[PDB]
RNA sequence: AUUAGAGGUCUUGGGGCCGAAACGAUCUCAACCUAUUCUCAAACUUUAAAUGGGUAAGAAGCCCGGCUCGCUGGUGUGGAGCCGGGCGUGGAAUGCGAGUGCCUAGUGGGCCACUUUUGGUAAGCAGAACUGGCGCUGCGGGAUGAACCGAACGCCGGGU
RNA sequence: GCUCUGAAUGUCAAAGUGAAGAAAUUCAAUGAAGCGCGGGUAAACGGCGGGAGUAACUAUGACUCUCUUAAGGUAGCCAA
RNA sequence: GCCAGGUGGGGAGUUUGACUGGGGCGGUACACCUGUCAAACGGUAACGCAGGUGUCCUAAGGCGAGCUCAGGGAGGACAGAAACCUCCCGUGGAGCAGAAGGGCAAAAGCUCGCUUGAUCUUGAUUUUCAGUACGAAUACAGACCGUGAAAGCGGGGCCUCACGAUCCUUCUGACCUUUUGGGUUUUAAGCAGGAGGUGUCAGAAAAGUUACCACAGGGAUAACUGGCUUGUGGCGGCCAAGCGUUCAUAGCGACGUCGCUUUUUGAUCCUUCGAUGUCGGCUCUUCCUAUCAUUGUGAAGCAGAAUUCACCAAGCGUUG
RNA sequence: GUCUACGGCCAUACCACCCUGAACGCGCCCGAUCUCGUCUGAUCUCGGAAGCUAAGCAGGGUCGGGCCUGGUUAGUACUUGGAUGGGAGACCGCCUGGGAAUACCGGGUGCUGUAGGCUU
RNA sequence: CGCGGGGUGGAGCAGCCUGGUAGCUCGUCGGGCUCAUAACCCGAAGGUCGUCGGUUCAAAUCCGGCCCCCGCAACCA
RNA sequence: CACAUGUUCC
RNA sequence: CGCGGGGUGGAGCAGCCUGGUAGCUCGUCGGGCUCAUAACCCGAAGGUCGUCGGUUCAAAUCCGGCCCCCGCAACCA
């Protein structure tokens, strides 16, 4: 046979790692460099963006680092735009740059920085930085944290990005990640991305489903259908909902209801029941033994 | 070893990082007319022999490669020395060595 | 004789413990340190730069200045009938908050408390730790069992 | 030859076993250490008989390859050749060195490794005899024969354990009643209260 | 590193045996695997002392109030530095006056002992650790004695 | 080691020669003996091999093979 | 006559390391590194132990991304023990230039992409330490750059080793200072930073011999006794497998083990180098017994003879 | 009661097998026009929502392995200090203090910070 | 360190000069020959002309630098 | 140009 | 004892220094020549580099122990 791997003394010299790391969640040789502050700075909170994405939502916060675990001081999500203006579709690149623009308006708003640092009110797409203003408070200051999404051209990590620098933070970035940002000749175009940010790629797909297939286009938009989201109101649509977070970004959680304190789940057993089920079972094994013979 | 016959970096008269050329540096002729030449000969001329120990126990089986650098710029025009650890072998711009390709 | 190496003879001092080797938790890097804090070095493998040496691996210092990744401490090292007070600049992977001051900062806060408290009741309470004294006279019931009966065994050639 | 063992007879090295170090060391004169009929179960030879040291003495391998001999000789004839079986409790794994000479005197003296010899200490078995408990007097005199191949001094003595099992006579039997202790040929397996239960089901079946 | 049987399977095989021939079968003998079992490690180790090494046990400390900064910044935020004001039951035990600067001789062959300890068969041998001795030192004791035990010395009387 | 030979010659000093340079100076050419090259010489200093195989029984090895150096100790002589 | 080159032990001057169980021979313990010794801080010796070094690297340096290794099982045309393909198991059992130790798993490994932080410049500090250097190293700071979306990271190699003063030479550095009464121009000297090296590695320029020898010394140091030790040599016990036809012990006695002795040689260096006359033989005395003979005796495989073994015993002998 | 995102501690959290998962959520899953990247839309990137708890995941179970924490081993081993103690030595005993580790036998099998849901 | 001359078919060597032409001898191989190894003869296979760069209508050739060897001459860290 | 040798009862 | 070199078809030697990939003479064997044998001619066989384990893409070669053989040295009293 061959020598049995997982063996007791296999077990016995066994280090796991660490629980975030045993799911896949967390990144520790990226961590270490994104939330650690310099020690001459003294509790100076070093921010970032945490962006997130996932199959039916995307998840923007904002944190800082602490001992006993970091702490969001502000948070958005995709699921809060049917609230605002958007239906439908709430994972594309357009969902994302809504969700940056609502996580980096209710923070200024939270901040009492609302009536300064506007940022870009006309979506544009190419490069914008929020430079300081003197007197006024200095503007906010934060870094994306990818996480284990591979970070290539045009990928949604950076959507959101957009939408939060338009908002009025200072996240250093460049364009060379941005859905137009040109691979082989080496530039950016900034025509394109303002396309992606609006939508346009998803009705391009749409339009195109028109002369060549129903079927597919009756199974691939179902809900675009069931909201009535055609190719001619995606860019006002966003374009709407950017005005509807720019004027009420405020969150308003939903009453804790009074809950009727049952369980479904399922209950540990006492030590003195597993003791006893195989007293029952010792028993029932004799029991069984005597029948037979 | 193997250094590129290239090298952009810090030129001190240009004040920045820029492209140098890279040769290797070599022991200009001895001067007739130095200091330390002409005190030398005044005491080997006439009598008494040799004046001045002659080193005789050689140990160290290589040297320290210098380069010269120069600065390409067309108005820069500045040299200067950089040293690298000893090695015996040593060549400007060898073939790149590349991963993983037969070799016999 | 013996090498004059950083390193000889750290076999076991910076090498990891059992079933800890590996990455280090990050609560290592976000504990600060103002200046003057007593701290104590334990030099740590994982993390090869910034390594003090091995004659202060336990002892314990005050902190001077802070940079990025380091701080400096001003430690002292007996060297051969004398006590330098020498400064060395460690990274904080090799660094712990010295708990052997804080429970005199504790004492502290009572004695500050004790003091301006029971002050308007003009009382006098007692403030410095006296040591372990003496225990008092007192009695031992010995309700209704006698004290058993202790006996020297035999002996019983164990092998 | 070799030296006397009055010259290696003290512990007073450190343990310098043949190792990747100690390299260039003969083998050991003791090869069998086990031997009678060691394909014997443990409910057979119920006596136990010991051989325990009394000093912190080195023990060569040829005073343990010599006395395993004589004490076997005299087992085989009392016992018939298969009555008991004999374990030296000693493996010979410290190396002796020897100072060879070819003049040097003592310049550079770190000795070659001659030998090989055991380290025992005070109250440790050297060598251990199971048979039937009315062989109990055979046994007593076979170690006395062995013990005038070894340095010093070292006492006798009948152990209580049942064999050469660590568990006590008198409790072994009531073991095997509740099935305590499941005898694995020439040793025996102890069977806890602890692991899953279907192996319990299998040896109540 | 190492001893012994057990229980496994054809997991490969050594000669085998009715088998042409078959993991069909045969007792096997081997390794291989699984529970056990004997014995070890200055250059192995999960565990892990005793002795030991730092640090702390206040006034240079605490606690208020306010300035300065080109450093740090969502934020008179962060930190550091300044002022000003208020608190002595002196915040473990014991003992003892300390601090400090010049100039500086001799020395730089050592040796012995309890314990730890390397080489050596060992040595009044060679080499180390810690403490005390001898050297530099008499005295009482060990008959005798550089070192052991006691005890260290101005000159005397009494006592012990 | 010693000796003989040579513009048929590679190297080499002072000096002279030529050129450049304001000049010190530099460079180039030429450049003796000696060394290198080539002969002679041991009554010059000195030196003068190894391994296998093989004859009517044995032993032995006249012969043979091989590796080898400038030569491989010949005539003689010997536990002096 | 004066210069130049050759030759020149004919002659002159001088040198011909240190460590060291005496010196030489041999080593390098002489500059460094890892484990151990080392006695749980650090420090710690020996010609103690096991090793290593006088390098190698335009990537084996710097970033970032993507990856998972060793080995094993089960499969798959030729294809097999071993080619390639796929799945599964896989805490590192691999790899990271080298010695060893430490460290490392979405990496420090492997594979790609872009690169020169292996650059320029002040100090402070650590290591050895006198708390001097050199080397090496750590924290910063000021620049200029690389990479990355960014936080960041990088001023060579994951860490512990891979190296070198004054004087001299050489090269680079500046609209540099001096070259002497002033100016110009070469030259030369300065200032700064590299390099040419001292391995006896804090750094002389160095072959022998002395039996023809000299001097200063040394018992710090050998050759002789004497001491301690007894490996070795010699001598003697214990156990008793066997030999002894039979029969362990009349006489022997393997494998082991315990001593003794200083008539062997060693080891050591304590005493003697302002000298203790260093081989034998001859001569002559006394002593020891581990007894060859002789006196008295025990035991035999003692029939007698002869010969063994053991006891009391050194009185008397032990030759040409 | 519980989940998601980000975590702290880094096995009481792991591993093997089995069971059950309301709601939201996480997933699986459907596709490749655009972005991007492969031999291959498996992965990565992107557009979605027909299906599904089968798995991942969560809770639970195992006279479970491991791990954690006690008992025991044991005042044993060893050790500081002391003696004109023992012993031919090797080593041991006592005085004064400190004091372990397997086997073996038990108990336990994640706590928790910030923000946001679900159970309304 | 300075000067000189070497480097080239498989070994050796020519040709470098006063530039467009890379050949000879030995050795491997086919043929013809001889009783025959041979001798002799023919044919084919055999050359980044040590390495780079400069320059030319053309360089193994000319010019600079590097590498190896040989000869002589040099010799203050 | 070179070529050594010999088995014998009848 | 320390140190130095050596071990390669049946025999005697390369190759080793400087890593790939194994030779030289002789001998043996078969066929021919001759009446025959030797010589001679043609053709073949024969070791995988003392042994074992390592380094390396690759080791007769480099590295380590072991085994055999040989040499030098081992001096001053």
């Amino acid at each position: 046979f061959v020598k049995v791997v997982k063996n007791k003394a296999y077990f016995k010299r066994y280090q796991v790692k660490f629980r975030r790391r045993r799911e896949g969640k967390t990144d520790y040789y990226a961590r270490k460099r994104l939330v650690i502050q310099d020690k001459n700075k003294y509790n100076t909170p070093k921010y970032r963006m945490i962006v997130r994405v996932t199959n039916r939502d995307i998840i923007c916060q904002i944190a800082y680092a602490r001992i006993e675990g970091d702490m969001i001081v502000c948070a958005a999500y995709a699921h809060e735009l049917p609230k605002y203006g958007v239906k439908v579709g709430l994972t594309n690149y357009a969902a994302a740059y809504c969700t940056g623009l609502l996580l980096a308006r209710r923070l200024l708003n939270r901040f009492g920085m609302d009536k300064i640092y506007e940022g870009q009110v006309e979506v544009t797409g190419d490069e914008y930085n929020v430079e300081s203003i003197d007197g006024q408070p200095g503007a906010f200051t934060c870094y994306l944290d990818a996480g284990l999404a591979r970070t290539t051209t045009g990928n949604k990590v950076f959507g959101a990005l957009k939408g939060a620098v338009d908002g009025g933070l200072s996240i250093p970035h460049s364009t060379k990640r941005f859905p137009g940002y040109d691979s082989e000749s080496k530039e950016f175009n900034a025509e394109v991305h303002r396309k992606h940010i609006m939508g346009q790629n998803v009705a391009d797909y749409m339009r195109y489903l028109m002369e060549e297939d129903e079927d597919a286009y009756k199974k691939q938009f179902s809900q675009y259908i069931k909201n009535n989201v055609t190719p001619d109101m995606m860019e006002e649509m966003y374009k709407k909902a950017h005005a509807a977070i720019r004027e009420n970004p405020v969150y308003e959680k939903k009453p804790k209801r009074e809950v009727k304190k049952k369980r479904w789940n399922r209950p540990k057993m006492s030590l003195a029941q597993k003791k006893d089920r195989v007293a029952q079972k010792k028993a029932s094994f004799l029991r069984a033994q005597e029948r037979a013979a | 070893v193997n250094v590129p016959k290239t090298r952009r970096t810090f030129c001190k008269k240009c004040g920045k990082h820029q492209p140098h050329k890279v040769t290797q540096y070599k022991k200009g002729k001895d001067s007739l007319y130095a200091q330390g030449k002409r005190r030398y000969d005044r005491k080997q001329s006439g009598y008494g022999g040799q004046t001045k120990p002659i080193f005789r126990k050689k140990a160290k089986t290589t040297k320290k490669i210098v380069l010269r650098l120069e600065c390409v710029e067309p108005n820069c025009r500045s040299k200067r020395m950089l040293a690298i650890k000893r090695c015996k072998h040593f060549e400007l711009g060898g073939d790149k060595k590349r991963k993983g390709q037969v070799i016999q | 004789t013996n090498t004059k190496g950083k390193r000889r003879g750290t076999r076991y001092m910076f090498s990891r413990p059992f079933r800890k080797h590996g990455v280090v938790p990050l609560a290592t890097y976000m504990r600060i340190y103002k200046k003057g804090d007593i701290v104590d070095i334990k030099g740590m493998g994982t993390v090869q730069k910034g390594m003090p040496h091995k004659c202060y691996h336990g002892k314990t210092g005050r902190v001077y200045n802070v940079t990025q990744h380091a701080v400096g401490i001003v430690v002292n090292k007996q060297v051969k009938g004398k006590i330098l007070a020498k400064r060395i600049n460690v990274r904080i992977e090799h660094i712990k908050h010295s708990k052997s001051r804080d429970s005199f900062l504790k004492r502290v806060k009572e004695n500050d408390q004790k003091k301006k408290e029971a002050k308007e009741k003009g009382t006098w309470v007692q403030l410095k730790r006296q040591p372990a004294p003496p225990r008092e006279a007192h009695f031992v019931r010995t309700n209704g069992k006698e004290p058993e009966l202790l006996e020297p065994i035999p002996y019983e050639f164990m092998a | 030859g070799r030296r006397p063992a009055r010259c290696y007879r003290y512990c007073k090295n450190k343990p310098y076993p043949k190792s990747r170090f100690c390299r260039g060391v003969p083998d050991a004169k003791i090869r069998i250490f086990d031997l009678g009929r060691k394909k014997a179960k443990v409910d057979e030879f119920p006596l136990c008989g010991h051989m325990v040291s009394d000093e912190y003495e080195q023990l060569s391998s040829e005073a343990l390859e010599a006395a395993r001999i004589c004490a076997n000789k005299y087992m085989v004839k009392s016992c018939g050749k298969d009555g008991f079986h004999i374990r030296v409790r000693l493996h010979p794994f410290h190396v002796i060195r020897i100072n060879k000479m070819l003049q040097t005197g003592m310049r550079g003296a770190f000795g070659k490794p001659q030998g090989t010899v055991a380290r025992v200490h005070i109250g440790q078995v050297i060598m251990s005899i199971r048979t039937k408990l009315q062989n109990k007097e055979h046994v007593v005199e076979a170690l006395r024969r062995a013990k005038f191949k070894f340095p010093g001094r070292q006492k006798i003595h009948i152990s209580k354990k049942w064999g050469f099992t660590k568990f006590n006579a008198d409790e072994f039997e009531d073991m095997v009643a509740e099935k305590r202790l499941i005898p694995d040929g020439c040793g025996v397996k102890y069977i806890p209260n602890r692991g899953p239960l279907d192996k319990w089901r299998a040896l109540h079946s």
